[PDB]
């Protein structure tokens, strides 16, 4: 029985090897070997947000390009205002280790959480005229790795006991939850139209999910080490993974195969945080050598140089409007670049 | 304008009282040490958290010794894996390894456990504070005992006690190789690599001692020291 | 798809000889530093030797130091045990584990309850 | 039998994702080049924005 | 007061008081740049560091017209005020020196002794704060001859600055305090504070026997060379005061140390070339600092 199953495994195994290497059609240089390169990228600071006590761990846009919200291992939730660098309100919290941090499209919201297994919800319009806390969501046995808001009531959360849950809000219950990786997952990225999304674990793998059924649809490989950053394509047909064998990757989701890949001979470090442009066809990530690099997604020649950082760079981030690039960093600092 | 003006002068009154705010939590928050607690099941780590009178899966103790306080972590809600969430414990002070001596075959898991954090890219410039637990289990199971450490590490049949040691007042001296040993193969993988950035500091606990939180008070003065010498110019 | 598979074994009696030859696929053979690992009945699991990248520094457990002796092989990319005087100790499962990253000096997690890079193993009896 | 209903579990998954509708890589390629060319005029990271429009000038 | 002469007079100062402008003067640049990359960082020392050197610098900037009065030579300089400010300047600013050597030496005691208090003695604002009641006092208790006469033609040829050899009352005293409260009070400072910071260098487990070396030596020689270049000035002043105040009418005392009371009042202006070096570019890390920005240019 168990001989039998682990045969017809190894068949299907074979057979899905067969049916993507007659899918292959050709390369994504020859298609893409007549653009122009997109030429010499030279991008300076603006703005220098400081303020922070220590590491900065995360960050996120609010949906107006305007406002901002940092989470630092200090134990505070800062929010700013990048036209004036002026803060706006200053969070304490509970539990110092806070590893993730989320900001609702209304803009009524604040969702943090970290190693206490715990997802907070704060208000930020309150009658009174304090930010208190509103709702505590808790069930996940082991620590919080990234929460995105889908609506003022429904949210995201992918945990390191190799799981993902959708919540209510309202009642503080899990709905749907969804299984099959095998090691921690590490970032999620959700759809334009809030309808699928996908995470990458630490087995070198990704996984698609829809999130009204609870199923996974296609599962991608390629990679030989722990996958720690996932973004979307701004259409919603690829995405992008960086790793922590020194590379990055990008995937699609109506071919089931990989497509091009970023690497270089010096470069021996890994990848930290992967975000797009509007248009899609810049790339920018960050690197445990203390910086960042822009990579021209159709040619996957280096073609921008971010420094300017002491230490590692943990987070960065674009605007709705592509008018500005965030990046927070380890030396408790964030910057704003254009 | 008038109502752009109003709003502007609102905003900076906003952001000089938070500013404020961030200054008193700043002075509160550089005055307190941080301490990261590791060691394995059968190692009574959390046994010298109760000895210390004072005592979500995250344990926090909260201890003071001469007016400084200490904050210790815990981080017990986890899975096996660990390579992931360590590295949030960069900038601790120290790291407090507890190590089961008296049993023999764990120890070389042990061992592999300290000369991976000692090797780590992000852990590098962290001391580790070493208390070798279980003394007492280890005096009665080298007395008179069948398992010979012989056989787990045949490397033993050829090392004398080194002359630096000092003896208790009253002990056999095979207990004190064997005691020492264990030391010394601890200590062996300790100045391999390094150029001085961090230490191992060594100390012999039992299961009912008192004077833990000194010691570790004193390790974290030497600490300072010496990063103050490197900061100060004096080196 | 990272991939590990483990051949020989066998059956053999007390005071023999073995050579566990281990297959990798999937990754550069010569960045990473490869260990031995075995489970035996009613026991969790245990190390017992490691070699780096290039083959010069080795590594042993005391209780097979002077018995078995570890090879890797880069051209064919093959990981190479030796085996000799099998004691009536050494009955198990055999797994040939990778480190978790390149260029790396540590290896974390090798003996954890579920590892992605780790393989099926053979079975040696004696 | 438990390892056995996961083994089960696992080769029903494999079937489940061993019937999807694929299509070709140069397809999926030349739309995101296509993409790429149509949103090139609005991305200021980009293409620079004239001075009096940038907000953090 | 009496034909007092010298022959080594129109010979050493102008020579060593061109050697100390030529070799000091961008030696204090250096250490004014590296001052200041140091309070860059939120380190206090770098500020006490950056006082010290201004210092120095005012006194490159009083040098050269005092080589034009050993030479005797004028080039239409001389004059009252420009003598009543410049010796103001040209005899405080080693007292201020001294000061601030004595500063940063607490300030470095206080942080190898004990690592975990007086954290708010150790900011930036309290170091700015000590640093202007340092210049206030200073410039305070030193402006006592800036209301006297200065200027006097004597007998025989001369016009000196700021001296006479029957001097009166005033000039002892001032000359007594500026001994026992300028040279000797913050020498014994630093000896204390090193010689503290060298016993808790001793019981320091983690520092190796190589390090726990090059410190003794460093000590050693930022205590000693004070002493060497300072000490013999005040000794013959002590002992000018002390004749004065004994049997006031002698000369010939005089007459037999004028020929190297100046020849002190000049080796005396060598620890403004000491301090750059030995405090910024013997180490390693603030050479390597140096380096590198040169590399920049």
């Amino acid at each position: 029985e168990l001989d039998q199953l682990r045969q017809e495994a190894e068949q299907l195994k074979n057979q899905i090897r067969d049916a993507r290497k007659a899918c292959a059609d050709a390369t994504l240089s020859q298609i893409t070997n007549n653009i122009d390169p997109v030429g010499r990228i030279q991008m300076r600071t603006r703005r220098t947000l400081r303020g922070h006590l220590a590491k900065i761990y995360a960050m996120h846009w609010g949906t107006d390009s305007r406002l901002l919200v940092s989470a630092s291992q200090d134990g505070k939730l800062i929010i700013w205002d990048s036209y004036t660098t002026n803060k706006v309100h200053a969070i304490p919290l509970r539990s110092s280790w806070v590893m993730t941090c989320a900001y609702a499209p209304s803009g009524n919201y604040v969702a943090c959480g970290g190693l206490d297994n715990i997802c907070s919800i704060y208000n930020l319009k309150t009658r009174e005229g304090n930010v208190r806390v509103s709702r505590e969501l808790a069930g996940h046995t082991g620590y919080l790795s990234c929460c995105r808001f889908l609506d003022d009531n429904q949210i995201v959360t992918s945990s390191g006991d190799t799981t993902c849950a959708l919540w209510d809000i309202e009642t503080g219950q899990q709905t749907t939850t969804f299984t099959g990786h095998t090691g921690d997952v590490m970032s999620l990225s959700l759809a334009p139209d809030t309808r699928l999304f996908v995470s990458g674990a630490c087995d070198a793998s990704a996984k698609l999910w829809d999130v009204r059924e609870g199923m996974c649809r296609q599962t991608f490989t390629g990679h030989e080490s722990d996958i720690n950053a996932i973004c979307f394509f701004p259409n919603g047909n690829a995405f992008a993974t960086g790793s922590d064998d020194a590379t990055c990757r990008l995937f699609d989701l109506r071919a089931d195969q990989e497509l091009m890949t970023y690497s270089h001979d010096n470069i021996i470090c890994g990848i930290t945080s992967v975000s797009f442009s509007k248009s899609g066809r810049l790339l920018l990530a960050g690197y445990d050598d203390f910086n960042c690099n822009v990579w021209d997604a159709l040619k996957a020649d280096r073609a921008g140089v971010l420094a300017g950082h002491d230490n590692r760079v943990s987070c960065l981030g674009v605007t709705d409007d592509g008018m500005a690039v965030a990046t927070g960093s380890w030396d408790s600092f964030l910057k704003i670049w254009n | 304008t008038e109502d752009q003006r109003n709003e502007e002068k609102a905003q900076r009154e906003a952001n000089k009282k938070i500013e404020k705010q961030l200054q008193k939590d700043k002075q509160v928050y550089r005055a307190t040490h941080r301490l990261l607690l590791l060691g394995a099941d059968n190692s009574g780590k959390s046994t010298i958290v109760k000895q210390m009178r004072i005592l979500s899966g995250i344990f926090e103790t909260k201890f003071q010794v001469d007016k400084v306080n200490f904050h210790m972590f815990d981080v017990g809600g986890q899975r096996d894996e660990r390579r992931k969430w360590i590295q949030c414990f960069n900038d601790v002070t120290a790291i407090i390894f507890v190590v089961d001596s008296s049993d023999y075959n764990r120890l070389q898991e042990a061992l592999n456990l300290f000369k991976s954090i000692w090797n780590n890219r992000w852990l590098r410039t962290i001391s580790v504070i070493l208390f070798l637990n279980k003394q007492d289990l280890l005096a009665e199971k080298v007395l008179a005992g069948k398992s010979k450490i012989e056989d787990y590490f045949p490397e033993f049949a050829r090392y004398t006690t080194p002359e630096d040691a000092t003896p208790e007042p009253g002990e056999d001296p095979r207990v004190t190789r064997a005691k020492y040993f264990i030391r010394d193969e601890f200590l062996r993988i300790s100045t391999a690599s390094g150029d001085g950035r961090h230490y191992c500091y060594p100390h012999f606990t039992c299961a009912v001692d008192t004077e833990n939180a000194r010691r570790i008070f004193n390790d974290c003065k030497d600490i300072i020291l010496q990063m103050n010498l490197r900061e100060y110019n004096l080196v | 798809q990272v991939q590990l598979q483990e051949s020989g074994g066998g059956l053999v009696q007390p005071g023999g000889s073995l050579r566990l030859s281990c297959a990798a696929s999937g990754f550069t053979f010569s960045n990473y530093k490869m260990n031995w690992v075995r489970q035996a009945p009613g026991k969790g699991l245990e190390w017992v030797s490691d070699i780096s990248q290039s083959g010069a520094s080795i590594s042993y457990t005391g209780s097979v130091k002077g018995r078995f002796t570890i090879s890797r092989d880069n051209a064919k990319n093959t990981l190479y045990l030796q085996m000799n005087s099998l004691k009536p100790e050494d009955t198990a499962v055999y797994y040939c584990a990778r480190c978790p990253a390149p260029f790396t000096r540590d290896c974390f997690d090798v003996t954890s309850t579920t590892y992605a890079y780790r393989g099926q193993g053979t079975q040696v009896t004696v | 039998t438990a390892s056995i209903a996961q083994a089960r579990k696992l080769v029903e998954q494999l079937k489940m994702e061993a019937n999807i509708d694929r299509i070709k890589v140069s397809k999926a390629a030349a739309d995101l080049m296509a993409y790429c060319e149509a949103h090139a005029k609005e991305d200021p990271l980009l293409t620079p924005v004239p001075a009096s429009e940038n907000p953090f000038r | 007061g009496c034909h007092v002469d010298s022959r080594v007079d129109h010979l050493f100062p102008p020579s060593l008081y061109i050697f100390v402008i030529g070799v000091g003067l961008p030696t204090n640049c250096l250490a004014l740049w590296a001052a200041y990359r140091q309070v860059q960082q939120r380190n206090e020392l770098g500020v006490y560091l950056m006082n010290l050197s201004i210092a120095d610098l005012l006194y490159i900037c009083t040098l050269p017209l005092w080589v034009d009065y050993f030479l005797h030579h004028d080039n239409w300089i001389h004059g009252p005020g420009s003598c009543k400010l410049f010796g103001f300047i040209f005899y405080t600013n080693i007292y201020i020196s001294i000061a601030f050597l004595c500063c940063i030496s607490v300030d470095r005691y206080l942080a190898v002794a004990h690592p975990l208090r007086f954290a708010r003695l150790r900011r930036v604002k309290t170091a700015v704060a000590v640093s202007s009641v340092v210049w206030a006092t200073e410039l305070g208790a030193n402006s006592a001859p800036l209301f006297h006469d200065e200027l006097f033609r004597d007998r025989y040829n001369h016009t000196f600055c700021f001296e006479k050899f029957p001097m009166e009352g005033w000039v002892a005293w001032m000359n007594l305090y500026r001994v026992f409260v300028g040279f000797l009070f913050p020498w014994a400072l630093m000896l204390l504070s090193y010689r503290g910071i060298l016993r808790a260098v001793r019981g320091s487990v983690s520092t190796e026997r190589q390090e726990k070396a090059k410190i003794k030596r460093l000590a050693l020689s930022l205590i000693a060379i004070v002493l060497v270049c300072f000490a013999p000035y005040h000794v013959l002043l002590l002992s000018r005061s002390a004749i004065y105040l004994g049997r006031p009418w002698d000369c010939g005392f005089e007459e037999r140390v004028f020929s190297a009371y100046h020849s002190s009042l000049a080796f005396t202006s060598l620890n403004c070339v000491a301090d750059p070096i030995l405090y910024c570019l013997v180490n390693e890390g603030a050479r390597s600092d140096v380096a590198k920005a040169l590399h920049n240019l």
